[PDB]
Parts: C-alpha cells; structure tokens; sequence
C-alpha cells in the first residue's frame, strides 16, 4: 500500500452513534468523497484504480460493534477474492493488529515490491514485523490472487527500461539535473495505479 | 402475429428481410433466444443467462454446467422441430433422473426461455419441465411451430435451423424436411452427408447445392484446398487424400462445417446465399482437436461463413477468446456455491488482446506453471541480489550459472538476470555517492 | 533363471521401484507409411510429445506403436496369435514405389535383450512374448503394460471379465478404454470386500491424479463421486470430467490386474499412448495432468500428443519431437527444438516453439500496438500518434501502460540528445 494522512472527519458521521444506528442508515454518497480525496481514487489496500467501490471497514463491524461510526477505522476498498472481501469471508483466525493500517504506519517499512510482480517483507525484517508484513499479504491477498499479481507484474515490467535506460545516464550528466530526472519519474508514478511497486522499482532503496 | 394467423398473412412476416451493404442478408424479424431460466437444474438452484443475437461465449472451469446450458437449449429446441415436422410432435422430456437438481425439495425442475421473434413476438415463452405433477407450458411453442409447418405446407418458407454439435461429433437422404433427423442428437449424421453429397454427384438447383457446401469446406476448413468423389477424396495438406485418410480433427471439423452446410441449405431453399439463413446452432468444445494456429482462426472463419445464425459456444481455449468481444464472454465465478443468479462479462477487453494477459485476467491461472520449481529461480535470484546491497554474490552467481545453464545463454529469462545485475549493482553505486 | 531377468529391480531414493531391465521402445522407423517416405524417431526412456500441426502425422505414430504392441499382446495372450497388422488398409504411402510398408521398430529390454527389432508387412516379438507366456504360465510375473487411448475414449457412458489377469488386452489398442468394465471390476470389488488392496490403489489413483473426484464409492447397484463437494453419479459428471476418469481407472485397472506381484503394482513397466492428452482440460487442469501421471505412472514410457502450450511448459525440451513447419515426409529424423520449454513463459512457448504470434493477426480491432511504436520511433516522440493512442487505449489496459512508457522514454531519449548537443 501506500502512506495515506487520515483526512479530517466529514460531519455526516457525527449523527449515527454504534448500536442504535445500522450501518446502512449513512448515505454512503455523503461519506465517500472524503475517501477519495484521502485516495485520490486507488485501493487502499492494493493501490489498485477504483471502480468497484466499496466502503470498508478496517476493524470488522460484527466483531468490533463500537468502531462502526469511528472515522479512522473507514477505508475505500475495491469490490471478491482480494482485499477487504478476502479480510472478512476469505481469510480466518487473524488479528486485525498484524495488519498494516495505511494511514498511521509506513507501508515501505514493512512491504517490498520485486521485479517479478511479487511482494516479500522488506529485508531485515524480523519477528513481530516479518509477521505483520506475512499477514498483510496473506489476508489481503496481495500476491495469491492471479488478477492482481498479473496486472501488478505487468505494470512493473512496463516501465523497466525506463529504469534501465534512467541510470545508465548517471556519468552523462552532472548529478544535480539526473537527481531532476528522477524525482521527475517519481512524480508520475503519483497518478498511477501499483505505484508503491513503480517506486520500489525507481527509488535508490 | 397470432392474431393474423388467427385470421400475406404471416408468410412476409416469417419472408421479410433486408440486405447490408456488406451483402450479407438480414432477417427483418430475427429469431434467436434471448433469456434462459432453469430452476432446480442439475447444479443450479437458479440461473438466468442473457444472450446476445450474435454470439455467446461459455467458459468455466470443469464441471460448471457450460454443457448443461446447451443440453437444456437443445432438449427446449426439440419441441420446435418436432412440431414443425408434424402436429403433436410432443417433442422430448427432461431427464427424470438426471436433470433435476438432487438437492431439492422441490423434487422437479423447470426449463424457462425466451424467443425473441420480431417486432411481433417480443417474447415467446416457453417451460420445460419434469417431476421426480408437473408440466409443460409449450403450447405458444407449439403455436409458432405450427405457423410454420402450415405457412410452408401452403408455400414454402426458410425453416429455422437447429443443430447440437457435442462431444458425440467424433467417434430418404433426399427430402429437405430429412434436415431435422437427429438434428438435436449430439452429432451430425456426416454418413447421411456423405450419401447426399454421392446422390448430388451421381444426378449431376442440385448443382448450387453442391458448389455452396463446397466453398464452405473451401474457405472454412484451412487445410482442404478443394473437394470432389470418385468415394471422397480431398485435397489435403496440398495433395490428394481419401475422405477416411483426413486427420483427426481436420475430419472432425470436416464433419461439423459439412453437416451445418448441408443441413442449412436444405432448409433454406429460397435464399439467394443460402448461408444467411435463420437459426440456432450450439457447439461444445469448439476448439476440439484444433491446433492453436487453428484457434485464432477457427470462429473467425465459421462466422465469416454463416453471420446470422445465433452462436453459442462453449471453449476451453484462451487463443480462441482473443477473437472474441467482452461483451460475448460469459464467464462463470471460480469460486462459486451453485447458487449464483447471475453471470456477466468480463472486466476487460478480450478481443484483440495477448494470450498471457486473457490466460491470467479472464481464465484465472498463472502465465507459468506454478508446480514447475523451475520457474521461480528468477524470483529468488532477485531476493538473493538484493539480500546485500544489489551486488552480484556467490550464491546469486550460483542461481545466475543455473539459469543459464537451464534456459540457455539467449534465453529471455538469463537476459532478465543480468539486467537486474546491472541496474541493482548501478544503484548500489549510487548509494555509495549518495553516501558520501 | 530368465525370470529373475524380468522380475528383479531396484528401489530408488524416492521410493519408486525402478525394473534394471527396463523394458521401453528405444528407436521407431517408417518406410512408406501413411505421409512418411522414411523417417526415424528416438524416443525416450521417461516421456515423449510429439507436436504439430495436423493430427494425422502424431496419430499415424502412435497408431503405429499400438499395431506393433499388438503382436506382444496376441502373443501373450495365446499361442503363435497374430496380432493386429496392417495387411493392406490403405496405410501404403499413397505415392509410393515399393507399395509397401515396414514399421522398424527397436524395443530394449536392458543389458542382455539390447535388440528386439520388429518389422510390420519378420515378427521376431514372438521370441519375447514366448517368454512372456511360459513364463508368467510356470511361474507368474508382472507383464507389461500396454495401453493405446485414441479420440474414441469419449464414448457416452463376452469375457469372464473378472479374476483372469488376461481381462486386460481384451480391446486395450482398440482406441478406447472399457470404462464400463471398470465399472463391473468396481461393483464386483465392492460387492466382495487382495481385492481390498486393488480397490484402495484404483481409489487413491483417481483421487490424486483428477483434481474434482475426493472420493467415490459404490451405493445400491450405482457409483457415486464426492465431485465438486457434491454427491453425484457417475453419469452425473462432466464430459472432460468423465474422460479423466475413464482414462485414468482404465489404466489403473488394466496395470493392478496386469502387476500383481508389486509393492505398488502402479509402478509397473509398459508403455502407454495418449493421442489426446488435453481432451476437454481446463488449462488449470493442464497445468497439473502429466505431473500428476508422472507421479502415479513412475516407469511408465508415455508417448504422447498434445497442441496445447500450458502442457509444454511442464516438459524439458528433450522430450519433445517437433514436427517443423513446411515438413515433407521425406524428413529423416524428429529432433528437439531450441527453447527450454519447461517452467518458461507461455507466449515465448506459443512464439518459437509452434511459430504462431501471442497477439492474433486476424483482428485488429482498428489500432495496433505495434503501429504506435513504429510511429512513436519513427518520429521519435504528435497528432496521428495520439489519435492512435487514444484508440480504445486511455485505460489501464496493458495496451496503454506499454505506450505511455514508451512515450516517456522517447521524450527522455530526446531530452538525452538536446543536453548532448
Ligand atoms: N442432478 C444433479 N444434481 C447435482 N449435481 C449435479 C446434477 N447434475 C449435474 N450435477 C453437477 O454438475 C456438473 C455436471 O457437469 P457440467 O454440465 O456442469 O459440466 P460441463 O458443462 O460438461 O463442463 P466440462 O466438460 O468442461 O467439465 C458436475 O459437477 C455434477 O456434480
Ligand atoms: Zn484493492
């Protein structure tokens, strides 16, 4: 995934209070834009472009009935057999703690991107954090679904030489307008879908 | 429509069409089937399946019920031919034993279907049905079957076509109403073609008969340059062969695009080509002993052949949905517990696409195979470049001198290796500027 | 004695009983034979696919084998019996001069037996087969396997049929497994229950070779699988479903019955031809049937046919024999192609393996991805081009994600050349 700041709570959550209220009493037209502009239109959990959307809830609703209404535990999944759906009728016997939270930890310090399409925990990794890096592959299905390795893969392998042809320039230029080049191509990976990978793929580490 | 047969009456109805610029003749009140219904049907408790007018693909994985589909099409089809040949034809039941859901508590099974047949007859309901009482709601089938047995018995009309090319495909003869003999049967009776065919020689109108099934062997089939008889024989493959002497497969499709053509221009007497003419026709496993390069031709061709015949398909092959539209895929969910209402299109578009990508999006397994240990080696050649710092190791050399020995020196996967060796060695370079 | 010859062996590491005197067709030759002038194929010792355009070259192989096999069967069976043979059924090579036709066929049966050379229309196979039956009559051995499974296994579903071993080799070679013999052998078994032994190895080969079937069992008298997670009939299941089964407990039968003296009797020597080994295969299925065979047929010679590349990518490229495009019969000897094919990409597979592109070049769709690079490098980095790029493209489709690039490297490649100068 990739670093999101929680945005500021939309005023339509203040109204529903968790037991009383049905989740269903929201109208989620009222909720989503602040998804999107904490997104800017990509998965949470997979970066992938949204057109499936689904309003998702971090922290379970059945099992955590308070958080229902708490802004910090709304995500903007897609959809299912990856992502949010894999998380509640996928997957089993996890704790949402292992899961990486987007939005208050660093998703690089735990996830690295291959060329190959695939995501391993980052090297060094070791103990609580090698298993929250295996958890939050596992349950959100980030490799094991077909579609989204494949379209990952193929978007990684699209750009590979550029990254190729990027670096071999290194001794034609002085470094100050190759450091613009980069942070040129860091830039455009921004709009684009997977860009955690694209940037595992571009930056130096 | 039944109003007026109640009372030019319903033959221009039936006669009626137009040409495309593109020379191929259109029905003006087309007839396909539209929407299909079964409940308590084998492995469905209930499933609505909407078809397009032209084309309709069926893919899954095994099992799913992508034949079902078209037995069910076939066993409701059976009622029309069986009325169009005579009254009362009764048609063909469901399987007592067979065609019902075993879980259910219902204890039987309906088939519903939809005809579209013009601007007349929006809908044409028809119900299958069999209990382990209930019955049959084919009395507007037997209507609109019996328009047409009377119009043509007062003057001739195109009959509608209808044949089920299954699995069974490989293993008077003159009267156009023979056209219908087993028609439903699960495979073309090619020896009744081939006494046809004899017969047309043996008088030689006939001899339009004779040429239009031969340039559909000509065009369709890759391999026949040409076709004749003394017995049969053909041009295959560049010189002469027998008819029994054809390659498995090259006789199969043979087999299927001779039955069609003859079956079609027997019952379509008054087309000027007669291959434009009505009807509904259902293939499994259309790649059937094809070779790919076969596939990416094989529904491009039969269409090219016969336009307006509503197609559904059942395929197993990746190279043949390259040729297909996203809106003609009718995809079943992989992971799916039967009772799923409901089946759709794909996300993306097939048509025109790589193999590698509709293998991976659409038919749901990986572009290499998983099980072969073989085909990760690039995966942790990578993570074992990385481990230290980007920069060729012993153990990464180690997998690099396996890889090359094992997908050779100008293999694409060795090409890979090296140029992860030269960008992550080149990082590392950078790293160390960057450090000082 | 000579039996020893036949019966001794070794266990490997892995378990898997392994014949010293391994019995497989080491060289093949055609003289005159359906399109061959004369052509000569090496097989191996594990596996051997041979691809192709037509079906009728890879049959005529294997159809080939299965006559010669024919004469070890008969032979086996009784006395000086003539097997099948050609004797004329318009199988002479139909321009041929000699209006005659050898199948020279060489089987090895280990150190000693290096040589069995057979020739079709000498017949030497008697002299082994001989040995076959009177031994195996004075004392019994496992005989070899031997099996042909054509188009014809497709079926829709006069012996003693049971307890006699020689219930095997009753229609074998014809093209079509007794699937309805399987199924008597089975209700039979069932109704007795070493049988008990013989009825659990068939079981565990059907659960573990076909991925749908996890269990199947006998009930009042009718057979019911566990398929899908549901409790179905035998007729109840699939086409390609019911292919599988039928092939793989028709092999399963015939090599028990054929080798009751194993350990495992499903590791027995034979040779078996499958003339269509994707015949209604899910590619998810494909990508799992020969390690699956491999893994419950170990000794086993499997000649097989196949078009599908998923099937390739699971076979080291020395196992294929490849049919070369623009390939008169008048070719003298099959040999392996140059890609590595196993573990390797599909689309590499589909390119120079069987020389057709990944992308069909029937359709267009009215863009071409490839019209757009030759564009974008022709002008080196723009309204046509775009116009082009905006053909259905402006989606995430792969098709645009490969032309953005592109773009971005052309524009880069210019900036490369303004710093230069
Ligand atoms: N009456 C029934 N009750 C329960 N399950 C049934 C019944 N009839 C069929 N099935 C199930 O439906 C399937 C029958 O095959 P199905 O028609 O779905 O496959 P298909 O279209 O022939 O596909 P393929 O040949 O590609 O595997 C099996 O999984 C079988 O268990
Ligand atoms: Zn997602």
């Amino acid at each position: 995934m990739r670093e999101l700041a929680r945005l500021e709570r939309p005023e339509i959550l203040d109204q529903y209070i968790a037991g009383q209220n049905d989740w269903m009493e929201i109208d989620q037209s009222a909720v989503w834009p602040k998804l999107t502009e904490m997104q800017g239109g990509f998965c949470a959990y997979c970066e992938c472009r949204l057109n499936r959307c689904h309003i998702e809830h971090f922290r379970p609703r059945g099992k955590f009935p308070a958080l229902t209404f708490i802004w910090n535990n709304l995500f903007g999944s897609c959809g299912w057999s990856r992502c949010g759906i894999y998380k509640d009728n996928g997957a089993g016997a996890y704790n949402a703690d292992d899961l990486i939270k987007p939005d208050e930890e660093n998703p690089d310090d735990y996830l690295l991107f291959l060329t190959t399409g695939e995501v391993v925990p980052a090297i060094g990794l070791t103990g609580r954090a090698l298993k929250k890096a295996q958890e939050t592959i596992r349950v959100f299905n980030l490799n094991g679904d077909i579609k989204l390795f494949g379209s990952r893969r193929t978007a990684v392998q699209a750009i590979m030489p550029n990254v190729e042809y990027l670096y071999t320039l290194l001794e034609e230029f002085d470094e100050d307008d190759w450091n613009e080049m980069l942070r040129d191509e860091l830039e455009k990976i921004e709009s684009d879908e997977y860009k955690t990978a694209l940037k595992h793929a571009w930056t130096f580490n | 429509l039944l109003s007026a047969f109640e009372l030019e009456m319903c033959r221009d109805y039936i006669q009626d069409g137009h040409v495309d610029e593109s020379g191929i003749f259109r029905p003006d009140n087309a007839f396909y089937l539209r929407r299909l219904t079964l409940k308590d049907f084998r492995r469905f408790s209930l499933l609505e399946i909407k078809l397009e007018e032209d084309l309709t693909v069926i893919i899954g994985n095994n099992g799913k019920g992508k034949a079902a589909i078209l037995y069910a099409i076939a066993k409701t089809l059976s009622w029309f031919v069986a009325n169009i040949l005579k009254e009362g034809g009764s048609g063909q039941r469901l399987s007592e034993m067979t065609d019902i859901k075993n879980d259910a508590e219902d204890r039987y099974s309906d088939v519903s279907s939809t005809f579209f047949f013009g601007k007349g007859l929006k809908s044409v309901p028809i119900r299958l049905s069999r209990s382990a009482r209930r019955d049959s709601e084919v009395k507007p089938a037997k209507d609109l079957a019996d328009i047409w047995r009377v119009i043509n018995e007062v003057n001739t009309i195109n009959l509608p076509t209808f044949a089920l090319y299954n699995v069974e495909r490989s293993q008077r003869r003159e009267e156009r109403f023979d056209a219908y003999s087993q028609t439903l049967g699960g495979a073309g009776r090619f020896d009744h073609f081939v006494e046809w065919y004899i017969y047309l020689h043996k008088r030689t109108t006939e001899s339009v008969q004779k040429s239009i099934v031969e340039k559909a062997i000509c065009s369709v089939v890759p391999s026949i340059s040409n076709i004749w008889v003394e017995l049969v024989k053909v041009t295959n493959d560049g010189h002469d062969v027998t008819i029994d002497q054809l390659s498995d497969g090259q006789r199969v499709f043979l087999s299927l695009v001779a039955d069609l053509a003859r079956r079609m221009v027997m019952l379509n007497p008054l087309l000027e080509n007669p291959l434009e003419g009505r009807g509904i026709v259902l293939i499994d496993e259309i790649e059937l002993h094809l070779h790919p390069k076969w596939q990416q031709e094989v529904i491009l061709n039969l269409r090219s052949a016969f336009p307006n015949i509503q197609f559904i398909i059942t395929t197993h092959s990746p190279i043949v949905l390259s040729t297909i539209e996203k809106r003609c895929i009718r995809e079943f969910e992989p992971n799916d517990d039967g009772d799923q209402s409901f089946l759709d299109s794909p996300d993306m578009q097939t048509k025109g696409s790589e193999n590698a990508q509709i293998l991976e999006q659409v038919m749901n397994v990986h572009s290499t195979p998983p099980g072969i240990a073989e085909s990760h080696w690039l995966g942790n050649f990578e993570l074992l470049l990385l481990d230290n710092s980007g920069e060729l190791d012993n153990h990464s050399q180690v997998l690099y001198d396996q890889i090359k020995a094992h997908f050779g020196i100008d293999s694409i996967e060795l090409k890979k290796a090296d140029s992860l060796i030269r960008i992550n060695k080149m990082k590392n370079k950078l790293n160390k500027i960057r450090a000082e």
